[PDB]
């Protein structure tokens, strides 16, 4: 928390989602690698303590 | 009332301020007069019933 | 009179103070002084309410007053961001008319 | 005209007729067409969720989901808001089967 | 995800940022009082033996 | 526990659940049964 | 939170630890 008071960066999870929304898949397919990335990483949580 | 977006009370003036309710009230009172029944006319669906006030 | 009331309505819809200043950003002078889930700072009301909303889980999203006010602030921010209304004027100023 | 209507893509507003929807007359003063073409879209910003796919056959569900998302935009107070398509819990398969099941008896 | 996502404030200057951030934790002066405790700890173990 | 009670396409989840419900209470998975008190099969 | 929006939009181990 003493480092959170000081550190200049701010972790925003929107970067990885806004760059993985760029993928070009064919949708006639059960397997979704980009959605596997998103549902696996789960960027949308807080608390990177 | 309270506007949720503007976050303030509206300044629509209250019911105690308006002219037409006052004129409505006074014309109904003066048309009734000594009569116990107070409405100027009664609206049945076919035709209206009046009030036997000489004015 | 009416013009006072409509002017107050304009100032309510257009001014949440997101107004831009020219300074180095400092850890003290931030708009998000104490964000009320985790006490961080993000320097802007749009990112501050995005911070308040993102900690809530996205199946529990219910419309409320703050949820309306976020879209209000984003809307007014993009409208003030547009340049033709950045530099505009309705009336003269004794120099342009001259 | 029958061989035509078997094949061509119908406009969005016209596909209310399979499901008996209608644009309300309160939306006649406002624009709707640009909101249908550009501000209620499928395939959301998080990517695919597999409750987002629709087969190339029975693609009229896209046009009815247009009405659905735009109604969801317009019922809210405040500004009109860009809305993307979250999960549908049945799939395009189950939605098409239930829609055909109701369209068995109108 | 914290390694894949991280950004700065949009137009920042680092010397101003750290010159604001480091100031109260040096206005604090707790660090000088622990040295006297270190003195009496060493004096106590020596006089014990 | 509720969220864990809640990936692949809907037909595939239907096939997986039908397969597991078929092999669910089959007597190949079950363990720790009882003696029968036979008194036949001499 | 509704109130805040109105103003926003307008033991040996524990003793060793403490030591
Ligand atoms: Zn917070
Ligand atoms: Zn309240």
């Amino acid at each position: 928390v003493l480092l959170q008071r000081i550190s200049p960066l701010q972790i925003d999870p929107t970067i990885i989602s806004n760059t993985m929304s760029t993928v070009s898949e064919s949708t006639t397919q059960t397997l979704s690698p980009a959605s596997s990335i998103l549902g696996k990483l789960r960027p949308s949580n807080s608390d990177f303590s | 009332l309270y506007d949720p977006v503007l976050q303030k009370y509206d300044e629509i003036p209250g019911l105690s301020h308006n002219c037409p309710l006052w004129c409505f009230r006074e014309i109904c009172r003066h048309i009734s007069g000594p009569l116990p029944d107070r409405a100027p006319y009664l609206y049945l669906s076919a035709g209206v019933f009046w009030l036997m006030s000489p004015r | 009179p009416m013009s006072t009331r409509i002017a107050e309505a304009t100032s309510a819809i257009v001014s949440k103070h997101p107004a831009r200043v020219g300074l180095p950003p400092t850890a003290s002078s931030g708009h998000g002084y104490q964000c009320h889930v985790c006490s961080a700072v993000l320097f802007s009301p749009l990112d501050l309410d995005a911070h308040v909303a993102s900690h809530g889980l996205h199946g529990n999203m219910t419309l409320t007053s703050s949820e309306i006010q976020r879209h209000i602030t984003e809307f007014i921010s993009s409208w003030q961001n547009h340049p033709i209304v950045q530099v505009s004027a309705d009336v003269e100023n004794r120099k342009t008319a001259q | 005209l029958a061989g035509k209507i078997m094949l061509q893509d119908v406009n969005t507003v016209q596909l209310a007729r399979v499901v008996n929807l209608a644009v309300p007359d309160t939306w006649m003063s406002l624009d709707f067409d640009t909101m249908f073409k550009h501000h209620v879209k499928l395939l959301p910003k998080d990517g695919r969720h597999l409750n987002t796919d629709i087969p190339p056959r029975m693609g009229w569900l896209r046009a009815i989901l247009r009405f659905l998302g735009a109604g969801m935009a317009m019922t809210a107070t405040g500004v009109a808001v860009d809305i993307y398509l979250e999960d549908i819990h049945g799939g395009g398969r189950s939605l098409g089967q239930r829609f055909m099941t109701w369209m068995r008896q109108e | 995800v914290a390694l894949l996502s991280g950004k700065y404030p949009p137009d920042l200057v680092t010397n101003v940022w750290y010159a604001d951030a480091i100031y109260p934790m040096y206005a604090d002066t707790e660090v000088f009082s622990n040295l006297q405790r270190d003195v009496i700890t060493c004096e106590a173990v020596q006089t014990l033996v």
